[PDB]
């Protein structure tokens, strides 16, 4: 049963080097080549490179110009080296296998058994920061909600009514702005008749930054 | 004279199917094709251990020159021998 | 570079169907072709390699076949375990590439989309900033496109989407989209709108606000 | 009979199971008075699935067509 771990920085500042390591026991680490494949969050799935215990590297031609992958063969471990982060590198890392052991002649195998669970690498200068919650004023079924934005790192806790409201919510998944802080949008739809009577609070919680926010909604005028 | 396009070394002729299989889907293969795998004996002490190294061996493990083999899930490369 | 496509982007099958994702390359791969599923949070997880060969352990209502430029994977019925996203993956000359990925979603009626729209509050208008949400509520299918129209001009560039999964009660998806911009820019328009194109519409919604 | 290896019309290849650079693998095949196969003469025969992604003759791997390969380390065949 062959086990992998990963480690790393699991937030670089843009232009600074990523650096992550792989952990391999249960079976023969000088008989299979090891890849690092990264995939960007809600995005597809790319290859970066793989390395072999005699130190022969492949790399995707898209990142040759700033991936390492090195091994430490009495360690059972290799790492990765990206150069030049951008903001576009912001992806989950797994570190895998080549599920076909290499024999150094023939056919190439071409498959990647087992995967890594993944180390999640953010691109932002962003310090940690508390959120700030704006209200989504509600305008037959009405709709209003929390805007809790400009925010780092995650996640944020979003209840309504101390959790006393819980059908016809929708807490949207936190989006990374291009500023390097998470905006997120948390719903809910009520029925026109209790927007006179049902006061409506929204409470953020964000832990990393210690910051409890009970922001009222209130309907327009 | 003998069309084996493999490795021949005592009347048997050994024909390398490179794709990965488990134990099991590799022995019925060779089965199907009126072959075995090879016997790990039979070539640890030839020169045909350079070939034959890491794929199926008729024994049910990996023919090696040679920890804790979990070697039910994995899939390796073998070769038939047959007549 | 081969490039591989997988149609469709979104399968749509009950419970106990069969399903059958599709994935066709540039050129020819012959059979270094792999196919994996993906759950949401999880890493991905082969199922067949060789284009035809199961995984260990993989149930045998998964199969694969095809060779060359055109391979399907088939599940013969349909688990509640197997709503996921399946990714295509080859390898060639020197160098590995997966597929967009096919998600599989539980079939429903096509519904509506409820389009809301949210002026900036105030609180964050002072702050120098202005972000408009537009609000898709409890639609289907998945498929949904949202445009931003500042005085009937096309934005691009300052807008972020951010997709709910797939409803536990009603199988049904929401969308936010959140166009942020500055006080002065927004203070140099004042038609605002949101427009949603959906198969469940008959015609494109906008939702206006004047600032 | 004497052929420790693969025979294909003539010519016996002998596998070398050492990792080595291009010129020691080419060094090694001249010291037993041999050559690195040639892409050509196995790419359209069935010795492809054995002396695929070993070296060749032309200084790259030889592998089923295709189209830095200075600091790599493979096996080889000597004929």
């Amino acid at each position: 049963q062959v086990q992998l771990q990963q480690w790393g920085a699991g937030l670089l500042k843009p232009s600074e080097t990523l650096s992550l390591t792989c952990a391999v026991s249960g079976a023969s680490f000088s008989g299979y080549y090891w890849t690092w494949i990264r995939q960007p969050p809600g995005k597809g799935l790319e290859w970066i490179g793989e390395i072999h215990h005699t130190g022969n590297t492949n790399y995707n031609p898209s990142l040759k110009s700033r991936v390492s992958i090195s091994v430490d063969t009495s360690k059972n471990q290799f790492s990765l080296k990206l150069t030049s982060v951008t903001a576009a590198d912001t992806a989950v890392y797994y570190c895998a296998r080549v599920g076909g052991y290499y024999y150094g002649w023939g056919k190439k195998p071409h498959w990647f058994d087992p995967w890594g669970q993944g180390t999640l690498v953010t691109v932002s200068s962003a310090s940690t920061k508390g959120p700030s919650v704006f209200p989504l004023a509600p305008s037959g079924t009405a709709a209003l909600g929390c805007l809790v934005k400009d925010y780092f790192p995650e996640p944020v806790t979003v209840s309504w009514n101390s959790g006393a409201l819980t059908s016809g919510v929708h807490t949207f998944p936190a989006v990374l702005q291009s500023s390097g802080l998470y905006s997120l949008s948390s719903v809910v739809t009520v029925p026109s008749s209790s927007l006179g009577t049902q006061t409506y609070i929204c409470n953020v919680n964000h832990k990393p930054s210690n910051t409890k926010v009970d922001k009222k909604v209130e309907p327009k005028s | 004279k003998e069309s084996c396009n493999g490795l021949y070394y005592q009347g048997s002729c050994y024909i390398l199917h490179s794709d990965y299989k488990s134990f099991e889907d590799a022995k019925a293969n060779c089965a199907a094709e009126s072959s075995t795998l090879p016997n790990k004996s039979d070539v640890l002490t030839t020169w045909l251990i350079d070939y034959v190294e890491d794929t199926w061996g008729s024994d049910g493990n990996p023919i090696t020159k040679t920890q804790d083999s979990d070697v039910s899930q994995e899939v390796r490369k073998y070769f038939c021998t047959g007549s | 570079e081969i490039v591989l496509t997988q149609s469709p982007a979104t399968l749509s099958l009950s419970p106990g169907e069969r399903a059958t994702l599709s994935c066709r390359a540039s050129q020819s791969v012959s059979s270094d072709l792999a196919w994996y599923q993906q759950r949401p949070g999880q890493a991905p997880r082969l199922l067949i390699y060789d284009a035809s060969n199961r995984a260990t352990g993989i149930p045998a209502r998964f199969s694969g076949s095809g060779s060359g430029t055109d391979f399907t994977l088939t599940i013969s019925s349909l688990e509640p375990e197997d709503f996921a996203v399946y990714y295509c993956q080859q390898r060639s000359n020197w160098g590995f590439t997966f597929g967009p990925g096919t998600k599989v979603d539980i079939k429903r009626t096509v519904a509506a989309p409820s389009v809301f729209i949210f002026p900036p509050s105030d609180e964050q208008l002072k702050s120098g900033t202005a972000s408009v949400v537009c609000l898709l509520n409890n639609f289907y299918p998945r498929e949904a496109k949202v445009q931003w129209k500042v005085d009937n001009a096309l934005q691009s560039g300052n807008s972020q989407e951010s997709v709910t999964e797939q409803d536990s009660k009603d199988s049904t998806y929401s969308l936010s989209s959140t166009l942020t911009l500055s006080k002065a820019d927004y203070e140099k328009h004042k038609v605002y709108a949101c427009e949603v194109t959906h198969q469940g519409l008959s015609s494109p919604v906008t939702k206006s606000f004047n600032r």
